[PDB]
RNA sequence: UUUAAGAACGUGUUUAUUU
RNA sequence: GACCUGGCGGUGCUUCAUAUCCCUCUAGAGGAGCCUGUUCUGUAAUCGAUAAACCCCGAUCAACCUCACCACCUCUUGCUCAGCCUAUAUACCGCCAUCUUCAGCAAACCCUGAUGAAGGCUACAAAGUAAGCGCAAGUACCCACGUAAAGACGUUAGGUCAAGGUGUAGCCCAUGAGGUGGCAAGAAAUGGGCUACAUUUUCUACCCCAGAAAACUACGAUAGCCCUUAUGAAACUUAAGGGUCGAAGGUGGAUUUAGC
């Protein structure tokens, strides 16, 4: 049996998000794409710079923002700049989010030499698409 | 580099600013074989000689 | 901090080839002819094989950078065909879906 | 290195192997079983080895009106939070680790006698608080499948009463 | 107690409003901003599709708020300041020809990421007719043989394509440089070319 | 589940979003219709999706959500219907009523029209039905046709029937053009795999045939390739009384002939009558060929073949 | 801005490549994805300098996220000094 | 495009959960994400080497660590302009010594470039990421110790001294230090002489009179020395001139005229210096009035550039003037030229602006038309400032003024989410309004529904230090609003939170519980209003009871009402 | 009614404001 | 002793299989040579897959490197707030094979069986109602076709600790790290594939109206041997080309694969 990206059923107690109940076959059918670039079109070039700077931040705004997202990310280039947008929890007080804005946007500028702006979209409860 | 990657994200959870839920997992299991005796030994000190 | 040691000892490899790249290619073109006389070709034929063995380039594997494999890579993203996919198939690749035709 | 690191769902679901061959056909032994443990139940944000206190996130923005600057905690002052983190730790852990004397039925290991509570309340506004509900017998049975085989199912007798003549029983 | 959201600004605003003003540049979709009850995803049984609120599906998607009719037609009005007007004289392709017989290609490339560089920048292609240039007899059949496969003798244009250096600048000068010697070596007549 | 009140909320709100979107576009509040709305969610989200039921959309709530049945029971707990306790109360009170129709008719004595479908009878009674309860409804509604059935009771029975659109499988004639000299012809196009292929038919000729400015003979070596190209013309006694100049591309030596046989049969329709145009489509001289090549599958050797199998 | 333009759609690109469904053996049994890479030119004419830096600025800086962009540009020209006549 | 009035500063998350609801969270909010850049960029500069790598191009120098260490560690007369240019003052000052003591030639250019560096800080140490009362200068300082082991000393030497002392409140020195300038034949430089006019006012606090005498002496000086003076040598005059409000005032506009006179363009600090100074707390005002007339047909129609640095502190004070003038059409004129060109980027910090603001929008209410006053209350709150309770308050007293009272339903809401819920000041007048007078069904409906949510807010409250306590005018409208509504249900509970926390209540509830008892006929409901002010002992309610005894009361009802008096 | 057709080691697979 | 469920039956009746069971079509395998993998043997000298569901399989790939093997030598807080391709795939995550060229799995309720394991249908209807998953529907390629993709719960403690991570156990002057050199062969058997045994052929021209060849100088090696070139620091070794050489082979036993 195939298991890339599948999420088994159970018995109906189990939620998940339309991004998590969706599997390979409907990424372009169904789902978008979770990063946005240029690399991977014909005639292009750093394909595999921009991939090693995906992962990396996907894993610095995991341990940074703990136990916040509700869902992944989505990383967004625009020429030299790189939107992060991120849908976080209401648990963690504001005061606490625009520190780590602040110090995020400005770490990941200095680590990468381009301009990082991060946008968060707060919602209560994580959402769910249907429950397996 | 992961010289870079690794030796920054190491500085970040020790000042507080990053939480590496991986360490954080064998930091534990590496704390419960010391209760259990499991401990690694010292360095030319050991079994054989 | 690199996966292996593997890995570390390609490292080692990448940057010695590139400190010795020049005084290689200077050496070869003496050999890579007819012109120069066979006594100086001679002389230039120990000279390049007395460099280091690490300086040579066909030394060199395109390892994946995030698993240390060998074999099953795609030098386009230096991937394995094993973490391209867990990649690809959560949407994290831009452009990249399945084909079917 | 930092790019082979994974999360702790996916470090827990490997190792306690809850779903595997073993689990099925009663391939192992319940004497020793893994136990999940949250490690980021007693974790604050901007808290490390160092002691640093970074303003907004770890302590307080402002202190007597005035917006606080970049400190580090002494030597002396951040052990004493190591090791006053650890009875945190150890109390939480010992909690679970007290087992409560539930009262038992005819046996110890036995299910006859145990009480269930009352029943569950009726959606249009039926409750039953008057009744007590007891286990008479809790048998486990099978039936021979064609692709599992052997399908353990629960065949369970209760008795429902509310001390005055009102009782019955049911599986 | 805990924190609660404030309602978002989506009510607060006015049907005849200004939008370029809410979204002025590109930004990503957010829903407490965007006065529209639009919904993606694809629908469970018996279902409909997921409301804004929470979606990553519009997060996922390069909108075009920012970019609106209105918008348009009032951002450009700002830019005639910066345009210049076309010769009137030169109306069609035949009369440019004329009065400009070279034609000078280069390409730009535009590619996200931290750097802007590309080697296929500094490639520089230069295009001349032949009837264009005063030439002779002997001068056109002997610029014939020197350039060889860059003549296309059924348009009678020259094409000379320059990669070598590593600015588009220089380039260029190689170019112009390129066509001087051999309209010059053309005219000029060895005592070779007499045993042909 | 979405009450009443609910799909009101969701009314005002697709109202008010309706407004703003105007506003947003330049366009007027008033004359905004739902094409217009489709156009202008396509251009500010764009989305390529190849499920076009995936795509941002904003729709009246009464099309998004689907229809559910109102309340069956009052406060005091009495239910609205006579037939409520059966579980099908819609579908009976039509059983009821149909059979009580027929009842009237014992005393005092299609092309278009399709029967109405499951899928679209559970809709009209907002009601989860059975095959076999389908085919028990459609049984009275054609028993009720038979019999010599009064007026009202066909404007009943046209609620449950569906027009159809009947296609016509008859050929498209080309106009017929003309030249600088003042020649009638007809240009047509066809298409063999990856060969394709324009034809001009003159209205007079003498047979001449120039492929690629060839003449045909040698274009065409192979006896079978010219074979082909005379189907069309023998088929209808025309052999010597036209002249055809075409253009083949790509393909190969008997995918051109195929793909000019096509193009030549079409450009020919214009200068026959429609009785033999139905002819030529009935005997294969006016469909375009869907058989191409097939792929080849990773773990097989070929688009079907399979590799060499070992029990041991 | 008062510009002439033309639009086509050049035909696009799909680009394939296969791989191993399991991590061991199964060789019989893979994966294919594809990148597919979509165009559309737009073909301006008898612009300046000036209009052109614009312009290009504008739609350049509106360039969405996955979307790159080649631009050629053909200047006009005139014949320079040395080329009017021969010295020889 | 223009300013997004539904929205907040551009700088804030555009999201409804870390939107800024309160002027405290939009300061306290900034200050976070201000803290959060400076502990990366304390990460960045600790640890340089991870972020190195350079991978822009072009290259981007502002996003590189800073390195503030010095890197020649040998002792030289380079080495020691390096550790001048990173504002080391302690390492400069101890390594000084050693250059000096081996001996080694120090040009003077070098000594007067630690001189500068020494006279500024005060021989102390720059603010650094991580490691006002009374007299900052010292006598035990090395700047007077440096000055002296100096063989040779220009007139660059003593300008730099002057201007530490002065700058460090220490005026008194100062004088005595120009005395030796003099002395050597030598001349100070305008800024030298600009500190010299602060410390003859500061030194002293004598009378104006001795004071204008002193100050036209370092004037006929600076003219006697071919020193030609700057904006900011006639600015301390007039920053100086303020202590004496009364007297400096004529003499203020000599200095103005004088500006003028040598075609120096007064800035917007020039201006502000004037009206500070002419205004006071006085009732006429007829002088200011006059003044910032014609202060504004100058300023009308003009752009700024940043001169001086109190150009900022202007806007803040015109509009004071204007709120004590009580005159709208000059607000208009010094918000008008706060919109032209750039000049909105003066109008200075929060705190100022949301001062400038607040006088501002407490003088449109008061003056102009209702149906303006809320078109300026659309576009500045929240987009400009978020206001504060007293404006809530003005705009209510507006309201009532132009009898529109069915828009308190609206401004109780935007109170809320401006984090005014729990104003006990707001409460008290939003309430009083509503119930003063009676109104149509339509609008006496709403002020209850606005009214049950007031009345949640008190039982709700944050601080849980003391008991809840609900104001007497409180009680007394919360509960007439439901009577007049038609929530008689809502206001028969009210009843006992009045004896319950010991609040009187007014005759017009008592009186007005009648109607709601007799529409009932429930003689049991009559005596309820009968018994409360009974043990308030009230006057009315023996009177009041014989009515209710003849309109409705049961028999055995009637003789326990008396006896219970 | 209708040719023949043998065999498969032993265990282990379910609870608790400037000033 | 009597039953429930399932499995099995060289168990009955009936209806069927569509490249599938038989009969029936087309081209192949099994014979020869070569390429390549595996098993045995051999060597001081990896590991893993290894009925269907291994055998040009992990490898879209080994002259050094790769490399984990052997011999010799060398280092010890060691590229890493160490490390281990050490044991355990019968502890697991992850990614898969297989039935599947299937259509069923099943929460929550109700009823029957005297309230047993269990079971639950008849349409002129007799207790079943059913969320959800899968099929289907949609989508991709040139459509409505077809091919892809998809394909649940479970079955084989099926495959992989040597992709990576990881529980348990074990090594820590060595089961770790580095360097030099070196083995990867063939008595033998077998799987897959390539090229041939020829005249519907061979060579040349052409790309389909030709001329020659045609049995011991024919057809027939991508083999051997020799030489040259390409890549590389390094080639009797890898690849290409040339020369030389002209072998078996005369359409292949029991048996066997694929294809609408
Ligand atoms: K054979
Ligand atoms: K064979
Ligand atoms: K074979
Ligand atoms: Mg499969
Ligand atoms: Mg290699
Ligand atoms: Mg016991
Ligand atoms: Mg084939
Ligand atoms: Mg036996
Ligand atoms: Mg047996
Ligand atoms: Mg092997
Ligand atoms: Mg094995
Ligand atoms: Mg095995
Ligand atoms: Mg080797
Ligand atoms: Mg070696
Ligand atoms: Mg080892
Ligand atoms: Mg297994
Ligand atoms: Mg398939
Ligand atoms: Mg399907
Ligand atoms: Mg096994
Ligand atoms: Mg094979
Ligand atoms: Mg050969
Ligand atoms: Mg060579
Ligand atoms: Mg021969």
């Amino acid at each position: 049996k195939n298991r890339a990206a599948r999420v088994r059923v159970s018995k109906g107690d189990k939620p998940v998000t339309y991004e998590e109940a969706h599997a390979p076959h409907y990424i372009a059918h169904r789902k978008g794409w979770l990063s946005l670039h240029t690399g991977n079109l014909d005639g292009e070039d750093h394909a595999a710079e921009r991939t090693v700077e995906d992962v990396f931040l996907r894993k610095f705004m995991w341990g940074t923002f703990p136990g916040c997202l509700a869902d992944q990310l989505v990383l967004k280039r625009r020429g030299n700049q790189l939107e992060i947008c991120a849908v976080v929890l209401r648990q963690l007080s504001p005061h606490k989010y625009y520190f780590l804005v602040g110090y995020s946007e400005t770490l990941l500028s200095y680590f990468y030499k381009c301009p990082v702006r991060l946008h968060l979209q707060t919602v209560p409860s994580k959402v769910v698409y249907k429950y397996l | 580099n992961h010289h870079t990657y690794a030796e920054l994200m190491q500085t970040l959870r020790f000042l507080g600013l990053y939480r590496d839920e991986h360490q954080d997992f064998m930091d534990e299991q590496k704390r419960l074989k010391k209760l259990r005796g499991k401990e690694k030994p010292k360095k030319g000190e050991g079994k054989r000689a | 901090h690199y996966v292996d040691w593997r890995m570390w000892r390609d490292v080692k490899r990448r940057k010695m080839a590139y400190e010795y790249a020049d005084e290689r290619l200077r050496i070869n073109s003496l050999r890579k002819n007819t012109i120069l006389p066979k006594i100086l070709q001679d002389v230039a034929d120990e000279e390049i094989a007395a460099l280091p063995r690490d300086s040579c380039p066909v030394r060199i594997r395109n390892r994946c950078v995030m698993t240390s494999r060998p074999r099953g890579v795609k030098r386009r993203w230096r991937l394995s065909r094993i973490v391209f996919r867990h990649l690809a198939d959560h949407g994290q690749l831009s452009g990249i879906q399945r084909a079917t035709w | 290195s930092f790019f082979t690191k994974l999360t702790a769902d996916e470090l827990w679901k490997g190792a306690l192997a809850e779903t595997g061959a073993g689990a099925k056909k009663g391939r192992g032994k319940r004497t020793k079983k893994k136990k999940r443990k949250d490690l980021n139940r007693g974790q604050i944000i901007g808290e490390g080895r160092y002691g640093f206190l970074w303003p907004g996130l770890n302590v307080p923005l402002m202190k007597n009106g005035a917006v606080q600057t970049i400190a580090q905690r002494s030597k002396e002052e951040q052990e004493k939070v190591e090791a006053d983190m650890i009875q945190q730790r150890e109390e939480w852990d010992r909690k679970k680790k007290m087992k409560v004397k539930r009262e038992r039925g005819w046996s110890g290991n036995s299910w006859g006698g145990i009480s269930l509570g009352p029943p569950d309340p009726g959606p249009c506004g039926e409750t039953y608080e008057d009744f007590d509900t007891r286990i008479l017998e809790v048998r486990n049975v099978f039936t021979m499948t064609a692709k599992e085989g052997r399908k353990k199912s629960i065949r369970v007798l209760v008795a429902v009463g509310n001390g005055k003549g009102a009782a019955g029983f049911s599986i | 107690p805990r924190r609660k959201a404030l309602p978002p600004r989506t009510e607060k605003m006015a049907v005849d409003q200004d939008w370029p003003s809410v979204y002025p540049v590109a930004a990503p979709f957010k829903p407490s901003a965007v006065p529209l009850p639009v919904r993606m995803g694809y629908p469970v049984k018996k279902g409909v599709p997921m409301a804004k609120e929470g979606n990553l599906e519009l997060l996922k998607i390069p909108n075009f708020l920012h970019l609106t009719p209105v918008a348009i037609k009032k951002h450009c009005e700002a830019l005639k300041d910066f345009c210049t007007e076309w010769p009137a004289a030169l109306d069609s392709d035949e009369k440019c020809e004329k009065h400009f017989p070279i034609e000078i290609d280069s390409t730009d490339y535009v590619s996200s990421g931290p750097s802007v560089r590309n080697p296929r920048a500094r490639v520089v292609v230069l295009r001349v007719k032949l009837s264009s240039l005063n030439l002779d007899d002997h001068a056109k059949k002997k610029l014939i043989k020197l350039v060889g496969e860059r003549y296309c003798k059924t348009t009678d244009v020259l094409t000379i394509k320059t990669d070598r250096c590593p600015l588009r600048r220089q380039n260029y000068d190689y170019a112009v440089y390129l066509l001087t010697v051999l309209y010059h070596e053309s005219w000029n007549t060895e005592e070779w070319e007499k045993s042909k | 589940t979405y009450t009443e009140d609910f799909i009101k909320k969701q009314i005002e709100e697709f109202n008010i979003g309706k407004r703003h979107l105007a506003n947003m576009m330049g366009e007027d509040p008033e004359t905004f219709t739902q094409e217009d709305i489709d156009r202008a969610i396509a251009y500010l989200f764009p989305s390529g999706l190849f499920e076009k039921r995936a795509r941002p959309v904003m729709k009246h709530p009464e099309q998004i959500f689907p229809r559910q049945r109102a309340i069956q029971w009052g406060e005091d707990g009495r239910p609205f219907h006579y037939l409520f306790y059966t579980g099908k109360q819609s579908y009976y009170s039509l059983m009821h009523d149909v059979y009580g129709m027929l009842l009237n008719l014992e005393k005092h004595q299609v092309i278009g029209s399709r029967w109405l479908i499951k899928e679209e009878l559970e809709e009209m009674l907002v009601e989860k039905l059975s095959d076999l309860d389908y085919m028990q409804f459609i049984r009275l509604l054609e028993k009720l046709l038979t019999s010599q059935c009064g007026a009202a009771e066909e404007e009943f029975v046209q609620r449950f029937r569906r027009s159809v659109t009947l296609e016509s499988k008859k050929q498209l004639i080309e106009p017929v053009q003309y030249d600088e000299q003042g020649m009638a012809f007809s240009k047509s196009e066809g298409k063999r795999k990856t060969a394709k292929a324009e034809a001009i038919v003159y209205k007079h000729g003498s047979g001449r045939i120039k492929v690629n400015g060839i003449d045909y003979q040698l274009y065409f070596p192979i006896t079978q390739d010219r074979e082909q190209l005379m189907f069309p013309f023998h088929f209808v006694d025309r052999l010597g009384k036209h002249d055809v100049t075409c253009t083949v591309s790509g393909g190969g030596r008997s995918a051109q002939a195929g793909a000019i046989r096509l193009a030549m049969a079409k450009a020919l329709c214009s200068f026959v009558t429609e009785d033999e145009v139905e002819w030529m489509r009935q005997a294969g001289l006016l469909t375009t060929d869907p058989r191409v090549r097939e792929r080849k599958k990773p773990g097989q050797e070929g688009a079907r073949r399979k590799f060499t199998w070992k029990k041991r | 801005l008062g510009i002439s333009i033309k639009v086509h759609e050049p035909p696009r690109k799909i680009e394939r490549f296969t791989l191993l469904q399991s991590v061991h053996i199964y060789k019989k049994h893979r994966v294919q994805y594809e990148m597919r890479t979509l165009y559309r030119c737009l073909e301006l004419e008898h612009l300046t300098g000036s209009t052109a830096d614009v312009y290009l600025e504008y739609i350049q800086r509106n360039l969405p996220e996955g979307v790159a962009m080649e631009v050629t540009k053909t200047q006009l020209e005139q014949l320079p000094e040395h080329i009017k006549e021969p010295i020889w | 495009v223009n300013r997004d009035t539904t929205a907040v500063p551009y700088v804030f998350q555009d999201d409804p959960y870390l939107m800024p609801a309160s002027s405290l969270e939009s300061r306290s909010f900034l200050l976070a994400k201000k803290s959060g850049e400076n502990v990366a960029k304390f990460i960045i500069n600790s640890y340089p080497k991870y972020f190195q790598k350079d991978i822009a191009e072009p290259h981007i120098p502002c996003l590189m660590p800073e390195y503030f260490e010095p890197q020649i560690k040998d002792i030289s007369e380079a080495a020691l302009k390096e550790r001048i240019e990173l504002r080391k003052v302690k390492a400069s000052v101890d390594m000084f010594d050693q250059l000096l003591q081996a001996g080694t030639t120090v040009s003077l250019e070098t000594t007067n470039s630690l001189l500068d560096l020494l006279c500024y800080y005060g021989d102390q140490e720059p603010s650094t990421d991580y490691h006002q009362f009374g007299v900052t200068w010292r006598a035990k300082n090395n700047a007077e110790r440096i000055f002296s082991l100096m063989p040779e000393k220009n007139e660059h030497s003593y300008c730099t001294m002057i201007r530490g002392m002065v700058k460090h409140r220490a005026y008194e020195q100062a004088l005595n230090l120009y005395t030796e300038l003099l002395n050597n034949r030598l001349h100070a430089d305008v800024y030298t002489f600009n500190a010299l006019i602060e410390a003859t006012v500061c030194a002293i606090n004598e009378k104006f009179e001795e004071k204008w005498s002193k100050i036209l002496e370092l004037l006929r000086h600076m003219v006697a020395q071919k020193v030609k003076p700057n904006l900011q040598t006639f600015n301390t005059i007039l920053k100086c001139l303020r202590r004496f409000h009364v007297f400096a005032r004529s003499p203020a506009l000599q200095v103005l005229r004088e500006m003028k006179a040598i075609g120096i363009e007064p800035s917007l600090a020039t201006y502000h210096h004037i009206i500070r100074l002419f205004d006071q707390p006085g009732d006429p005002l007829k002088r200011s009035s006059f003044i910032i007339y014609d202060i504004m047909n100058e300023l009308m129609g003009k752009r700024f550039s940043p001169k001086d640095p109190d150009d900022d502190k202007f806007f803040q004070s015109a509009m004071s003037i204007c709120s004590s003038l009580r005159d709208l059409e000059l607000a208009y004129q010094v918000h008008g030229l706060l919109k032209t060109g750039d000049n909105w980027k003066f109008i200075g910090p929060d705190q100022h602006r949301n001062f400038y603001y607040s006088k501002f929008f407490d003088l449109i209410c008061l003056m102009e038309q209702i149906d303006v006053t809320l078109k300026w209350y659309e576009d500045l709150i929240p987009s400009a400032y978020f206001p504060h309770s007293q404006t809530m308050i003005h705009l209510l007293q507006a309201l009532d003024v132009a009898n529109r009272l069915e828009v308190i339903p609206k401004i109780w809401k935007d109170s809320k989410e401006y984090g005014h819920t729990f104003r006990s000041d707001l409460r008290e007048e939003i309430l009083m309004l509503m119930a003063r007078d009676k109104h149509p069904p339509e609008l006496q409906v709403a002020f209850a529904d606005c009214a049950a949510d007031i009345k949640s807010a008190y039982e709700s409250q944050p601080i849980r230090q003391t008991a809840q306590d609900w104001p007497a005018t409180s009680l007394n409208c919360i509960a007439i609003l439901f009577l007049r509504a038609g929530r008689t249900q809502e206001a028969w509970k009210m009843l006992g939170l009045f004896r319950k926390h010991n609040k009187i209540p007014r005759s017009e509830l008592l009186n007005e519980l009648m109607d709601s008892a007799k529409v009932s006929n429930s003689p049991s409901q009559a005596i309820e209003v009968v018994e409360l002010a009974s043990a308030f002992s009230l006057p009315i309610c023996e009177g009041l009871t014989q009515r209710v005894m003849s309109d409705f009361a049961i028999n055995q009802e009637q003789k326990e009402a008396l006896s219970n008096l």
